[PDB]
């Protein structure tokens, strides 16, 4: 079973920079696309990023472009997601995930359980 | 026209001169005059998008409208559907045809469907590798200790194996001089690689195992089907088993051609018995419908 175990959620200034982690186990993790998502308290799951198999290509949400940067090691079977001038808005619950590809029209089939960050000033 | 023309983007590794690319040419030259101008194609070849799992990602988000991918190839993300590419279990393309209509290959289609947003129109015969070696083959017996050059890919090594060959696993640049020099007995291939590499020219011996046939699946997102119209999807439909139809006859033709070319210069071609073959396979099978958990295979092998 592909388990996903988010670290590094916090509470950080307004504008400041926080680093999230996954660590992804029980297959190949290069088979598998690496999402982030986060939920708010009161809207829906959204997504966020999403790193390709290999690194070569990622996608990001429009709120986040320019700076968010996600990441992967395969020798190391993590993905991060830098996350640099923070916004009150970024609060949420985030989420790591895996699937076959990137999907847009589903759930990922795995998610980890979260990690909250808060940005407050 | 105010509503102007469709123009729909393929994808594909293959390069001009090839068949892949011509049956892609010929789609879109023949959804051109079916719709009248309304549907036209615009091809990206050698894989200048990226592979085809890069382009079946484009697909499943609808960035790319249509590629090409192997029945089998889908058992990475569906692993069932790697039945289809078992050694020996299609006997010839329609059986692999039949695979694809059936109750099974229509769950495939589900999957694909449902999942990654791709839709299968048509699957396309793409042909059968066969077997050259520096001493003829006439039956399963003369492959004991036959040093196989297989490329390493997991079914083309259990073919050498369970076939009770020495798998000789080996990088394709390297094929030509193993066979020049007998490092290796022989390899196994389509008959175009054969042809194009000059296999044949190191190899006195050409048989016909058959034993691993290719397709071609012609797949459209499904984010751009649902964009159109009924009658663009008929003209779509239509036009790629039309063109499909040409592509398989292509395909069987240059085999046969092929085949009588090489013992028109004296390639020594022979004709093993296969169910002797398809019997070595079934510790194979077994394996594969246990770590599937049911009974896939002796169905397939079946239809």
């Amino acid at each position: 079973q592909v388990q996903l175990v988010e670290s590094g959620g916090r509470l950080v200034q307004t504008g400041g920079s926080l680093r999230l982690s996954c660590a992804a186990s029980g297959d190949t993790f290069s088979n598998y696309v690496m999402g982030w998502f986060r939920q708010a308290p009161g809207k829906e799951r959204e997504f966020v990023a999403a790193i390709s198999w290999t690194g070569a290509n990622s996608y990001y949400a429009d709120s986040v472009a320019g700076r968010f940067t996600i990441s992967r090691d395969n020798a190391k079977n993590t993905v991060a997601l830098q996350m640099n001038s923070l916004k009150p808005e970024d609060t949420a619950i985030y989420y790591c995930a895996a699937d076959h590809f990137h999907v847009t029209h589903r759930k990922y089939d795995y998610w980890g359980q979260g990690t909250q960050v808060t940005v407050s000033s | 026209g105010a509503m102007g023309a469709t123009t729909l983007k393929m994808g594909m590794q293959a390069s001009v001169g090839s068949v892949e690319y011509n049956s892609a040419k010929m789609l879109a030259d023949t959804l051109e005059e079916m719709s009248q101008g309304e549907i036209k194609l615009a091809l990206y070849p050698s894989a200048q998008l990226g592979d085809d799992r890069a382009m079946l990602q484009q697909l499943t988000l609808g960035d790319l409208d249509i590629t090409y991918a192997e029945f089998g190839r889908m058992g990475l993300w569906i692993p069932r559907a790697e039945a289809v590419m078992l050694p020996y279990v299609a006997k010839d393309f329609d059986h692999l045809r039949r695979m694809f209509e059936s109750d099974f290959g229509q769950g495939v289609r589900d999957e694909m469907l449902q999942k990654f947003n791709w839709r299968a129109l048509d699957t396309w015969y793409n042909g059968t590798r066969e077997t050259t070696s520096n001493r003829p083959l006439n039956s399963i017996e003369d492959f004991k200790g036959l040093k196989l050059r297989v490329p390493n890919a997991k079914q083309n090594l259990n073919y050498a194996k369970l076939s009770g060959a020495s798998p000789t696993p080996m990088s394709f640049s390297e094929v030509y001089l193993a066979l020049q020099t007998n490092a290796v007995d022989g390899q196994e291939n389509p008959l175009p690689t054969i042809k194009t590499m000059k296999f044949y020219e190191v190899q006195k011996n050409l048989a016909m195992t058959h034993h691993i046939v290719n397709d071609q699946m012609v797949i459209i997102s499904e984010s751009t089907w649902q964009k159109l119209s009924d009658t663009d999807k008929d003209i779509i439909q239509k036009a790629v088993q039309k063109v499909g139809d040409a592509h398989t006859q292509t395909v069987k033709t240059q085999e046969a051609e092929l085949v009588s070319f090489f013992k028109s210069e004296g390639i020594n071609v022979t004709y093993p018995d296969l169910e002797p073959f398809r019997e070595a396979m079934q510790p194979l099978y077994k394996e594969f419908d246990s770590n599937i958990g049911q009974p896939i295979v002796s169905k397939l092998a079946a239809m």
